[PDB]
C-alpha cells in the first residue's frame, strides 16, 4: 500500500542514521589521535561541527576532491536515488525533539565581491545547515576581520571573540560552522562542597585545583583490560559527559584504541550504584590548524591546485581550500558545561 | 557497607554525546585543569 514503500524507507532512514553517528564518532577518533602527535596537554574540538564543515566543502566538489573526503569522514556507501535530504531532516528533528539539550548549531557563509555562487549550493546549504550569507571584502583584510568577528562573538555569545586572526586578501569565500552546546547537569554539583585538592600532573609532579563534590547514584564501569574508570555525568535534555580516567600514570595510550565498539562495550558493562565523585572544575581555549591533519587523513585534493570545486561555482577554476582552522572552548562547572566550537574554511583564488 | 570513590585526581578523557542521535558533540584530553 503506501505504508509498505514508507515503512521499508523509515528503517532504513533508522539504520543510515545510527551509521552516521558511529561514523562521526570514529571520525572524531582518528582526528584525537592525529591532533595528539603534534600536541602534548590539554585538548578540546568537536567531530560532529567538524564533519558537518567538511560536508559542507564536499557538496560543491566533483570527482576524486570529492570522493575523498567522504573516506576521510569515514562516510561508506548506504542501500539504494535522492534521500539524502531526508536524512539530513531526520537527523534536525532528532537533535530538537528534546527541548531541555541545549543545543544549537549555525552556519555562515562569507562571499567574496561579485564571486556568484551556483544556485543548487546555496539552496542546500540553507536547507541543510541554515546558512547565512554575508557579502565581503577580502581585499580589504583588516576591515572584513572585524566585520567576521563581530557576527561570530555575536552567536557564540561572548565565548569566542576572535575567531579570525590573520586574512588571505586572495580569498573568495569562507564557510563558517558554530556549534553551542549549554549543558545542565541532571544532577549538579552543590558548590557549598567544592575545594581545594591534589591533582597529578604525572608521576612526580602534583598540583592544586578546585574539586567539586557529588555523593548519589551514578553510572559507571571498570575496563580490565585498559585498566580504567569510565563515569556517566549526564545532562538534562539526554545528553551526557562519558569521563575515561585511566588508573595508572601514559602507558596504554587509549587514544590508539579507542573506537565506537570500546565505548559501545563501556555503555552495555555500567552498573549504577550509589557512590562519591571528586570532579575538577575546567576551562580549555584550544586551536587546531586542521590543513596538514586533514591532509594526513587523505583528504588530499581540495587542498591542492587541481581542486575541483565546480559545484560550488559554475566558472570560477583555480578555487581551492588553503585554511581550515577549528577553535574550541569548553567550561565545567557545578551547574554544568558550556561548550562552543567554530569552525570556518578558507576558499581562495 | 563503605560506598565506592572515583576521584579525578589525573589526566582524563571526556566525551559529550547526544544520546538519542548517538553524535559525539565535543571530544577531549584534560591533563592539567588549571590552565587554557
Amino acid at each position: 500500500s503506501e505504508e509498505k514503500a514508507s515503512e521499508e524507507e523509515k528503517a532504513w532512514l533508522m539504520a543510515s542514521r545510527q551509521q552516521l553517528a558511529k561514523e562521526t564518532s570514529n571520525f572524531g577518533f582518528s582526528l584525537l589521535r592525529k591532533i595528539s602527535m603534534r600536541h602534548d596537554g590539554n585538548m578540546v574540538f568537536s567531530p560532529f561541527g567538524m564533519s558537518l564543515a567538511m560536508t559542507g566543502l564536499m557538496l560543491g566538489a566533483t570527482g576524486p576532491t570529492e570522493t575523498q573526503i567522504k573516506r576521510g569522514l569515514h562516510l561508506q556507501a548506504l542501500k539504494p536515488p535522492g534521500l539524502l535530504p531526508s536524512l539530513f531532516k531526520g537527523l534536525r528533528e532528532t537533535l530538537s525533539r528534546n527541548l531541555e539539550l541545549g543545543l544549537t548549531q549555525g552556519s555562515f557563509a562569507f562571499i567574496h565581491k561579485d564571486f556568484d555562487v551556483k544556485e543548487t549550493f546555496f539552496n542546500l546549504s540553507k536547507r541543510y545547515f541554515d546558512t547565512e550569507c554575508v557579502p565581503m571584502n577580502f581585499r580589504n583584510a583588516s576591515q572584513a576581520k572585524r566585520l567576521m568577528n563581530h557576527y561570530i562573538n555575536k552567536e557564540t555569545r561572548g565565548k569566542i571573540p576572535k575567531l579570525f586572526d590573520e586574512i588571505n586578501p586572495e580569498t573568495k569565500l569562507i564557510l563558517v560552522d558554530y556549534i553551542l552546546f549549554k549543558g545542565k547537569w541532571l544532577t549538579p554539583f552543590d558548590p557549598v562542597f567544592t575545594e581545594v585538592d591534589t591533582f597529578h600532573l604525572d608521576k612526580y609532579k602534583t598540583i592544586k585545583v578546585p574539586m567539586m563534590y557529588g555523593a548519589g547514584k551514578f553510572a559507571s564501569t571498570f575496563d580490565k583490560n585498559f585498566r580504567c574508570h569510565v563515569l556517566k555525568l549526564p545532562y538534562q535534555g539526554n545528553a551526557t559527559m562519558l569521563v575515561v580516567l585511566m588508573e595508572k600514570m601514559d602507558h596504554l595510550a587509549l587514544e590508539d584504541y579507542l573506537t565506537t565498539d570500546l565505548v559501545e562495550t563501556w555503555l552495555r558493562n555500567m552498573k549504577t550504584r550509589n557512590m562519591e565523585v571528586f570532579f575538577p572544575k575546567f576551562k580549555l581555549d584550544q586551536k587546531y590548524e586542521m590543513h596538514e591533519l586533514l591532509r594526513q587523513m587523505g583528504i588530499r585534493r581540495i587542498f591542492s591546485p587541481f581542486a575541483d570545486l565546480s559545484e560550488l561555482s559554475a566558472t570560477g577554476r583555480n578555487l581551492q581550500v588553503s585554511r581550515v582552522l577549528q577553535r574550541t572552548v569548553i567550561e565545567v562547572d557545578e551547574r554544568g558545561t558550556e561548550a562552543v566550537a567554530g569552525i570556518l574554511s578558507e576558499i581562495t583564488a | 557497607s563503605m560506598p565506592p570513590v572515583i576521584k579525578i585526581d589525573r589526566p582524563f578523557h571526556f566525551m559529550i554525546y547526544e544520546e538519542t542521535s548517538g553524535m559525539l558533540l565535543f571530544l577531549g584530553r584534560v591533563v592539567n585543569p588549571t590552565l587554557l
